[PDB]
């Protein structure tokens, strides 16, 4: 386990543009080599899909529209690091994220 | 209570524009006589939470086993918290907040 | 001084945590009774950026028929330049920086005593 | 004219991963409607090709590799403004970039 998660903090009704960066995650595995990441979770690959997108090769997670803290209050993401082929590097990483109001 | 520290009554706050993991923040403040900052009785967060632009900021509350003040009691307060393996904490305008300890954020020392 | 300004000596300088953009910065410090950091002798620039961060401070200078410290003469210090459209000053590490006013940046208060 | 360009500082030899941000530029165009960014000039569009790259929606310039200061001091860069409807929202800025 050598996940490494900043503090994660976000407002609803955000103003744009957008896609706007939350954190940049990773892994120390990055100092044995080249580390990709994605996400899954309900806000990312299943509905509402989209609403939180990770920059592959930076760990950057990022928001991309505005969000209400009345429709939805809190999110639960996964993260997930692989190597170059594909095997992974870490086992996933539960990530909740609450809308502050 | 030099340039770069400011004061309030009897204590002396170092409130940096730098970045450090908390190993390393809680050193830099041992390095200058001083300590990370702590709220061992559980009181003053909200208030202190003025002094805080929009960043978190590294203080001496960690969780091994449990959340913990350094050198001080069990942690009674809320601590948002987004993933288990965070266990060291920061703190900004809206209260307590968790970080993995690896991460370099600002900190808050304390005389 | 009060808590969240630092001392130096006779000056009480305040270096902000938030952002703000150029005028803001200037009617803040002015709310509070300071004014946005000058050079007026245009010394002492070197010195002052052992206490910057990496970060760029709004402080009182702009261009509006040439550099000018707000209060002051002309700026005779060399200020690195991105665009012709950057017409306010910061300050950091490595020097002084023009940035566009509109930017939110942190900014630097100073008063005497 | 109505871009908003803030300060631009950049060390050589970065450490990524990449891409990294540098400083996020505007038109104040965008208080009428979404605006679309692009970059052209060397390290842009040309030779080194792609050093530089701008985040179309968002405005965010960012480098994409570590810098030698030695091997080129600095960049310059044209910036673009569009509408939707690819109409162009401001003249193009030239910004000088110098490797720290
Ligand atoms: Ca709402
Ligand atoms: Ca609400
Ligand atoms: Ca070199």
């Amino acid at each position: 386990m050598d996940w490494v998660i900043p503090p994660i903090s976000l407002p609803e009704n955000e103003k744009g543009p957008f896609p706007k960066n939350l954190v940049q995650i990773k892994s120390n595995k990055d100092k044995e080599g080249k580390v990709f990441y994605s996400i899954t979770g309900q806000g990312a690959d299943t509905p509402p899909v989209g609403v939180f997108i990770i920059e592959r090769e930076t760990g950057w997670l990022k928001v991309t529209e505005p969000l209400d803290r009345e429709r939805i209050a809190t999110y639960t993401l996964f993260s997930h690091a692989v190597s170059s082929n594909g095997n992974a590097v870490e086992d996933p990483m539960e990530i909740l994220i609450t809308v502050t109001d | 209570c030099p340039i770069l520290w400011t004061r309030n009554g009897s204590h002396c706050y170092y409130f940096s524009m730098e970045k450090k993991d908390w190993n390393s923040s809680l050193k830099f403040c041992a390095d200058k006589g001083s300590h990370l900052l702590t709220f061992p009785d559980n009181q003053g967060v909200k208030l202190f939470g003025e002094y805080l632009g929009q960043d978190f900021y590294w203080i001496g509350l960690r969780n091994i086993d449990g959340w913990r003040w350094e050198g001080g009691p069990a942690l009674s307060l809320r601590i948002l918290t987004n993933s288990l393996i965070q266990r060291c904490g920061a703190i900004h305008r809206n209260g307590l907040q968790a970080s993995s300890c690896e991460v370099a954020l600002q900190w808050i020392c304390k005389k």
